[PDB]
Formats: C-alpha cells, sequence, structure tokens
RNA sequence: AGGAGUGGAGCCUGCGGCUUAAUUUGACCAACACGGGAAACCUCACCCGGCCCGGACACGGACAGGAUUGACAGAUUGAUAGCUCUUUCUCGAUUCUGUGGGUGGUGGUGCAUGGCCGUUCUUAGUUGGUGGAGCGAUUUGUCUGGUUAAUUCCGAUAACGAACGAGACUCUGGCAUGCUAACUAGUUACGCGACCCCCGAGCGGUCGGCGUCCCCCAACUUCUUAGAGGGACAAGUGGCGUUCAGCCACCCGAGAUUGAGCAAUAACAGGUCUGUGAUGCCCUUAGAUGUCGGGGCUGCACGCGCGCUACACUGACUGGCUCAGCGUGUGCCUACCCUACGCCGGCAGGCGCGGGUAACCCGUUGAACCCCAUUCGUGAUGGGGAUCGGGGAUUGCAAUUAUUCCCCAUGAACGAGGAAUUCCCAGUAAGUGCGGGUCAUAAGCUUGCGUUGAUUAAGUCCCUGCCCUUUGUACACACCGCCCG
C-alpha cells in the first residue's frame, strides 16, 4: 500500500451508496497499475491513457490482471498508400 | 519569504568571519552541509549572494560547478553597520603576507 | 590504464578512436633497522613528485 | 517549443481575505481579560496563541500536520 | 507552497550527472571518471595522461 | 581519517586537483600575466606555487589577494585547516611562456587595437627573447560577416614526430 | 533531383510545417491552367476570371510549381490581364482548405 | 590468381514511407549497430493534465487593528497540490502590487562564429630570400637521365644557399644460461618427518617413481618479474649497375618491410548552437520553451543497410579427457564490488560465514573449438529453433505493449541461394571462446585479448582510382562544364 489507499476506499464507498441493481458512476485513475482483485469487482473505473479516460466494468474473470491491459493507448493502425520516397524511385521534379 | 530572517544572518555573519564564501550549484541539497550548518534546505546561499552582488559589495567567480564569492571593501562597511559590529573589526584576515 | 574512446564529438565522418594509456610503476625496498633513523632520513632528499609510504611491519 | 495556447480558467494565488484583526480578547471590565476559546496546548506551541473556534473542527494553525480535535 | 518537488532518483541515467554543467547523455563512470568525453580530450595535455600511443 | 583509496584511483584524483586549479586560476589572474602552476605536497604541508610574470598585482597591498586564494582552497576541496600554504614565483624569460604571450595578445586586442600590428608586436618579442621560431593564428571575423584566417610566422617550426 | 552534388551549398531546408494565410484583399487562390516556359505561367483564378500569372523572386528556382494545383496569387493594383504569384501551398493544405469550405468546391487534384 | 561471405531464408537493429493525440531530433565514397542513442520511470528535446517562481536590482505604491506566510477537515481532484472553494487559525517587513530592468531555455540560425572532428590525401607534395628570364599575369630554383617505398639519393645545371612534409623520432614485437635482485615471484637442493602403492632392484626399509604438507638461519635467479646495457649496419661473399646511387642471390643469423602512434601547404559554404557557465543576433519569458503525474520515441499492406543463427554425417546428441591470455574488482556518486567455502533446491535462486586497497583474495584464472568412447542414419530426420500456451525466480518505487533468467509443452521458414557486390597476403584469412565499455536489472553491438590455423600471389594498368611530364580546350560555379536548331 503506497497510497493505493485513495483508490480502494472510493471503490467500496461508491459501490455502497449506489442504488441496488445499478452500477456506480466512476472513479478515475492515472494509475494503470494495480492488481484486479475480487473486492474491486462491480465497480466502474476510468483509466487515463494519454488524454482519455476509457471506462471499463470490472469482471470477476479479470482478477490477477492489471487495469492498463483493458485500456489501449494507440489507434490500432490503418494504411495507407505508400508515399513518395517510400522506395528507390521517388525523386526529381524540376 | 524568499527565506526566513534567521537564515539571512547565518550567511551574512559567516561571510564576515572567513571573508569568502563558496558553494555548489544544486537545488536538491537537503540541509546544505559544508558549513552553514544544517539550516539552509534550499538555494539560500546563492540566492542571497546574487542580490548582494547586484548592489556591488562582492565579486563572483564560477568554475566547474562551484561558485566563489569574494567580499570587498564596500560590503565590509555595509555588513559592519548592518550587523551592528565595532567600528574597526575584520576577523576575516589582517596581516602582511610574506 | 587503458581508455579507448571516440576521437569525434557528435559522431560523423569515418569512425575513429584514440588509445590513451597511463603507466604506473611500483617498487619497494625492504629494510630492517630502527624505525627512528629510517623515518628521519626517508622523508628528506627527494626532489621530484614521487610518493613514498612507510610501513611499520610486513614480515 | 511553440507559444502557449489559450486557457479558459487560470487563477494563481488566493488573496487570503482581508479580515479585521484582534477581537480575540474581550474586555467587559478591568483588570479582567475575558478569553474565549482555549489557547493551544503543545510544548512546542507557546500557548500565547489562540486555537481556532471552528466548531465541528478544532485546530491549531501553528501546527500544520498534527493536533486536530473535532468535537 | 508545495508538498513535493522530487521523486525517486536512486539509480539510472538521471541520478548520476557529469561535470560539464550537470550534463548527461554521454553515460560515463569509468575508473572514477564523472568526466565528459569531449573535455577529457581537451585534458589530454593536462595531467592524468600524456599521449604516447 | 582513513582508510585510503586504491593506487589506481590515487593518481586520477591528483590529476583532477592539478587540472581544476589550473582553470580556476586562469579565470582570475588573466590580467596579471598568468603562466601556470606547479603543485607539491611536502611533509605535513601543501605547496601551490602560483607562477605568474608580475607578482606585484598577484600580491596586492597587505597581501589581500593571496589571502583570499588560500581561504578559498581551504574550504573548497575540504583541506585540513592551516595545512595549505601558497607561494608565488616570477618566471624569467617571458617569451618562451606561450600561455602568457597568448593571453597578453588577448587583452591588447580586446583593449581595442588593430590585428596586424598587434600580431607583429607580440611576434618580435617572442623571437627576441629566444626561440627558433614562432607562429600566430587568428581565425574568426573581421571586415564583414564571413570568417577568414590570418597566419603570421617567422623562423623554424616542427609538426611531426615525438 | 537524383542526388548529385553542389546542392548543399545553400540552405537545407525544408518546410517544418506550417501555415496559413489566405486571400487577402487582391491576394487570392488560383489553379494552374497551363505551364509556359521562359519563366511566366498561366493560372485561372477560382472566382471565374482568368488572368495570366507571373512568378515571384526567391520562389524562382527554389520551388517548382508543376502543372495543375492550387496556388496563392496577388492581383496587380491596376492591371487586369496579368497577375502576380505569391505563396503557393501544399496539395494536402489545399484539400484541407477545400474541406473547411473557404475556396470554391469545383477543382480536383 | 584465389580464400570466406553479403544479396536468397528466419531473427536483431538502424534508416525511409505510412499511421498517430505524440509516434521528438540530427546525419543521405565522406549518412544508415552513427550522435557511447541496448529509451520501463529518470533520461526527454515530444504529446496531454496539474503545481511552483528559483521575475535580481532600481523607483513608486501598499504598510505595524500591519505588508505578508502556512495549514487540519469537508468539498474538489490521478493526487494525502491550501491548487480551488467552504471553514479560521497561524506567520510578521523576508514580502506583495505597479513600472523600469533582469534571468532561464535540448528555442531558432553550423550559410553569423570559436573550438574540435572528418575529407580532398596515404599519396609525395609545399614555400620564401638573393640572383637570372619576361611589359605583366608568372617562371627558373622544384631537372633530360639513372635510382628509391618516399621532392630518396646519384648526377646534370642560371642558379646559390635554406625551410616544412618524407625519413629521423616515440611505443610495441623478435635475440641474452651476459649484467642488476627478489618469502606481494620461482626453481633447485637437501634436512626432512608424514601419506601412498610395491609399482621397479630389494622385503614393506633403503634406492627409484607420484604430489602435498614440512621447509630453512640452505643454495641459486634458468623459468616469472623490470631495470640498466649489448645486438643488424646492406655488415661479409658472389652476380649486376656509369661500377656511381643502388638492385638480386647466399653465409652467419633475428635480414636490410612485426604492428601502431605522430604528420605539410591550401581548401570544403562537410559535421557539430542537443559536449561546452564557448558565443553573435533573433525569439520566448508567469496562461513560460524553466517542475510533478500519465503516454510516446517499440505503433505496420511496404522499400533498403549493418549483422546474428541455419540449412547437417568434415554432423548433432550424451558421457569421459585436457590446455590459455588481455583485464577487472567493495572502502567510488550519494549507496553501491569481485567471490571462495558450508547448508537447502531439478533449475533460476536462497541462506550462513570468510578474504581481497589487490604478482598478496577471487584465480596454480581447472574456457571453448579441438581430443576419446556411446547413440542417431540421408529421412524437412533427433537437422533448424522461429512462432506460441502454462508455470517458477531475480532487479526495482513500479516490469502491462510480455525488463531479465529458468522449467515443461508447441515445432515454421530454411535442403546452399538471381541481377549484383564486399573484404583479405602470415600466426594473416577463417573457425572458436574470453575481458573491458554502456549497466539498479540486460549484448545478436563496439573495443581489446588468447586458442586452432589453411588455399592462393611474389604480378599488372584491363576495370576503378591516384602521382609526374607533354599536348589540346569556346572550360574557371572548372565536363555533374559549355553550347545549337
Amino acid at each position: 500500500r503506497r497510497k493505493q489507499h485513495s483508490l480502494l476506499k472510493r471503490l467500496r464507498k461508491a459501490k455502497k451508496e449506489a442504488p441496488p441493481m445499478e452500477k456506480p458512476e466512476v472513479v478515475k485513475t492515472h494509475l494503470r497499475d494495480m492488481i484486479i482483485l475480487p473486492e474491486m469487482v462491480g465497480s466502474m473505473v476510468g483509466v487515463y491513457n494519454g488524454k482519455t479516460f476509457n471506462q471499463v466494468e470490472i469482471k470477476p474473470e479479470m482478477i490477477g490482471h492489471y487495469l492498463g491491459e483493458f485500456s489501449i493507448t494507440y489507434k490500432p493502425v490503418k494504411h495507407g498508400r505508400p508515399g513518395i520516397g517510400a522506395t528507390h524511385s521517388s525523386r526529381f521534379i524540376p | 519569504m524568499l527565506m526566513p530572517k534567521k537564515n539571512r544572518i547565518a550567511i551574512y555573519e559567516l561571510l564576515f568571519k572567513e571573508g569568502v564564501m563558496v558553494a555548489k550549484k544544486d537545488v536538491h541539497m537537503p540541509k546544505h552541509p559544508e558549513l552553514a550548518d544544517k539550516n539552509v534546505p534550499n538555494l539560500h546561499v546563492m540566492k542571497a549572494m546574487q542580490s548582494l552582488k547586484s548592489r556591488g559589495y562582492v565579486k563572483e567567480q564560477f568554475a566547474w560547478r562551484h561558485f566563489y564569492w569574494y567580499l570587498t571593501n564596500e560590503g565590509i562597511q555595509y555588513l559592519r553597520d548592518y550587523l551592528h559590529l565595532p567600528p574597526e573589526i575584520v576577523p576575516a584576515t589582517l596581516r602582511r603576507s610574506r | 590504464l587503458r581508455i579507448t574512446t571516440r576521437k569525434t564529438p557528435c559522431g560523423e565522418g569515418s569512425k575513429t578512436w584514440d588509445r590513451f594509456q597511463m603507466r604506473i610503476h611500483k617498487r619497494l625496498i625492504d629494510l630492517h633497522s630502527p624505525s627512528e633513523i629510517v623515518k628521519q632520513i626517508t622523508s628528506i632528499s627527494i626532489e621530484p613528485g614521487v610518493e613514498v609510504e612507510v610501513t611499520i611491519a610486513d614480515a | 517549443k511553440k507559444s502557449y495556447t489559450t486557457p479558459k480558467k487560470n487563477k494563481h494565488k488566493r488573496k487570503k481575505v482581508k479580515l479585521a484583526v484582534l477581537k480575540y480578547y474581550k474586555v467587559d471590565e478591568n483588570g479582567k481579560i475575558s478569553r474565549l476559546r482555549r489557547e493551544c496546548p503543545s510544548d512546542e506551541c507557546g500557548a500565547g496563541v489562540f486555537m481556532a473556534s471552528h466548531f465541528d473542527r478544532h485546530y491549531c494553525g501553528k501546527c500544520c500536520l498534527t493536533y486536530c480535535f473535532n468535537k | 507552497q508545495q508538498l513535493y518537488w522530487s521523486h525517486p532518483r536512486k539509480f539510472g541515467q538521471g541520478s548520476r550527472s557529469c561535470r560539464v554543467c550537470s550534463n548527461r547523455h554521454g553515460l560515463i563512470r569509468k575508473y572514477g571518471l564523472n568526466m565528459c568525453r569531449q573535455c577529457f580530450r581537451q585534458y589530454a595535455k593536462d595531467i592524468g595522461f600524456i599521449k604516447l600511443d | 581519517m582513513a582508510v585510503q583509496i586504491s593506487k589506481k584511483r590515487k593518481f586520477v584524483a591528483d590529476g583532477i586537483f592539478k587540472a581544476e586549479l589550473n582553470e580556476f586560476l586562469t579565470r582570475e589572474l588573466a590580467e596579471d600575466g598568468y603562466s601556470g602552476v606547479e603543485v607539491r605536497v611536502t611533509p605535513t604541508r601543501t605547496e601551490i606555487i602560483i607562477l605568474a610574470t608580475r607578482t606585484q598585482n598577484v600580491l596586492g597591498e597587505k597581501g589581500r589577494r593571496i589571502r583570499e586564494l588560500t581561504a578559498v582552497v581551504q574550504k573548497r576541496f575540504g583541506f585540513p585547516e592551516g595545512s595549505v600554504e601558497l607561494y608565488a614565483e616570477k618566471v624569467a624569460t617571458r617569451g618562451l611562456c606561450a600561455i602568457a604571450q597568448a593571453e597578453s595578445l588577448r587583452y591588447k586586442l580586446l583593449g581595442g587595437l588593430a590585428v596586424r600590428r598587434a600580431c607583429y608586436g607580440v611576434l618580435r618579442f617572442i623571437m627576441e627573447s629566444g626561440a627558433k621560431g614562432c607562429e600566430v593564428v587568428v581565425s574568426g571575423k573581421l571586415r564583414g560577416q564571413r570568417a577568414k584566417s590570418m597566419k603570421f610566422v617567422d623562423g623554424l617550426m616542427i609538426h611531426s614526430g615525438d | 533531383k537524383g542526388g548529385k552534388n553542389r546542392r548543399r551549398g545553400k540552405n537545407e531546408n525544408e518546410s517544418e510545417k506550417r501555415e496559413l494565410v489566405f486571400k487577402e484583399d487582391g491576394q487570392e487562390y488560383a489553379q494552374v491552367i497551363k505551364m509556359l516556359g521562359n519563366g511566366r505561367l498561366e493560372a485561372m483564378c477560382f472566382d471565374g476570371v482568368k488572368r495570366l500569372c507571373h512568378i515571384r523572386g526567391k520562389l524562382r528556382k527554389k520551388v517548382w510549381i508543376n502543372t495543375s494545383d492550387i496556388i496563392l496569387v496577388g492581383l496587380r493594383d491596376y492591371q487586369d490581364n496579368k497577375a502576380d504569384v505569391i505563396l503557393k501551398y501544399n496539395a494536402d493544405e489545399a484539400r484541407s482548405l477545400k474541406a473547411y469550405g473557404e475556396l470554391p468546391e469545383h477543382a480536383k487534384i
């Protein structure tokens, strides 16, 4: 416990106060590191990427893993149309 | 502050006694060992000498990450009245060099 | 002592290096005599910058 | 490297409100001095300073990490 | 003011600093260097070395 | 007060003290005709022989400057108190002292004077004082904002071998 | 070019990218119609009026303006038929301007 | 003439293009495993959030019922940043506020510069004085010839006498039973006593053999170590040359070349403002280009470069035998070294003790290829180990886009490689391991070192390129030139 204190109290707290048969709002984090645990389950957590808080519901099937595996931090990728110098042919103009 | 009023004295009095100060370029010094004993947790030596230097009264060299402040006649007069000291005292040095 | 490092700051051009070396030397003379006259005569009569280390006993 | 782009908030340091000073000692008759709330009990406190009358919270401002009664 | 200004630097390339001005990038330790390779060259004449090979 | 560092590391730390000092002094005694140092540790005492041509300006009136310099070293490298002892020295034959000749040309130039006549004036002195030969270079700008080079040479020179 | 040499004595370069005046008063966007020689060139303005465009100092042999493509043209203060080139853009820059909806949506690249 | 490869295949890494909120940036023979640049954080220049001033000094203003400082809790917040707000104590001339003025910047400009480095250029080139020749730009000296690795010498001579580079020099290798001297280096000799086997003559003792302890007030310095010296000079002989300068063969023997360091004149719009408290000018400077948290430099339908591992029987696999060298190591930077020995575990590893400032301890460095004996059998095979699942350890504040290491399982391309192209002449190429560098954890990289050790040449100007002379030129931004319809 190196001031993971801040997270684990908010989760239990928000889970308690929330109506029955309804999930809480969110607790947010810039921390992408913390083991998913049984007690954490049922909460909803937003996880900072570089700008964006991608929200996720915690399953009992996610236990053992980290938070940061369920939020990506890049666009998967598309292409493309090779550019100009994209080879030993691009050159000349005047 | 800028710094306490205690820690001013402890620099200005120490300078008057050796006639010279030296220090290092850091901002993570924890208590400034190597005199001023354990009551300067920050810049304070460098920050107070610079203001003093702006108004003359001292010269400053710098070489390989170390300052060297040389007190001068004008600052001796200032510091003497500023710290309410005898009209003729210099405990820094006073003898002929052979 | 060997130091094998780049000859070029901000590497560009043909890749070159430079071997520097320092050679130290040690040698020792063992005496057995009273410690007084040794420590008297030893520390004097040395012109160059050359170090000396006296030892109480080793044998 | 390039110049700062516009914010829509920024505010620096609060002005630490310009309250009227010393009404903490109450005079109704002399030589009596009618003190209000208790003066601070620590060894490192001088006990010449007042403690906060901050009800539902009771806190020495000379202290800055310790000695917070609340009832 | 603040309650922080620092975070653990205890190992790595940021907790040692080289003597140019507190320059880096140019990772150096050798035989007690703490001395920057660009200036090491300028101290080939100065004492520590004279070039012989 | 112990123990003591490895013999390999013993020489490196001496070299660092020999070198740092030699650039510390050059930034203060530049106008006094600095020419080097020669350090010597002696029995229970340090000697730092501060070679400069004009010992006058180094000394000062009542030895103020020499007193400043000794107090600096006594704090900076953390020397045991009162062990440090400075000495001065005047060199005779000043035209074989390239370091001082170069730094004198500097203040002649930075004083505001022409380059050609300045280079000639320093040249004949170092030739007169004794020397097989001698050389001067000035590389940088003058008469516009493109750089050039100006060589002034007399006598013999070597460039190769040990 | 295809490498060669003597092309470094002089100021490489490049367009560290960048951005973005307009139009201004008599200073607007046109498209290259033809590609004469000698130096001058043709370019129909985007409004509807034709004009004949002229190259400008610097941009001379420092920037090639192939045929077909948007380009920034000042109009002469008094002259109708002849007009004066400025400040070209990039093909990417021109399609961003088109997507913004500031130049007319009529020409393809 | 040949040797081994690259280009082909899988993988690592750098570069371009594409993508992206950011995928920071320099560099295009003389860039591209290069910027010590193997980036978890730091680094960090980039992107997104939050905080701080470390805005000197001057002048004016504020101002001792006072300029000002800090903070609990609650709310807010990634946050336990009094950052903000609620709440109300605390600090006391250090300040705050306005103007003037500074300061910081991995901000820009290497086409404003210093310094350094690379390259032209590893070739033999280069210059002034006095005299001579020309109206002058210039030229002679610096050469027809012989000779050398070399503007190296001989010789010629309107030039004469000189300087820089070449050489000389420094380091390293190769030759010492000569010299100098050694328990922080050895050898020999016994004195030996102890262990061991008769193993050989004899009996087991002794004599001989095997190492270790014992070794000294023993003897010595061959081996090891490092100092002073000597030795190689074309010296001698035979050919050849003007018989000059030199060249070829041979004796002695270490043959006149073992390998490196240092290196001229003049130049380049070569690289570096991101090594520099080197530096001009410009920009920015409180809503900061100066600090904490998170992400990125690793993102892929593609193109190229440097390398690593392979395609088996001259092999793989499992046992057995037996040899080395250059170094390095805690007491350093701020928290950290190299390891013997004992114990526990299949392994990674854990744990208990001890030494090492180092010819002293690790380490008589008990390394690999190689060597000796089993097993496999021409089969994409047990060759190859890519891809991929699960589990165990170590470093750290943190290991996810798997830091590194280990165990079991999974078992791909690849069966000798097009057009092209690189590098190399003797302990050299090639095979093979090790130390140092970066390093909290980690080399497929670079820099050095040992070990095993060939084939082919003793040449030439064909290609590519360079030096000297002569010749031609509309060229001098110098043929990557100029110029015509």
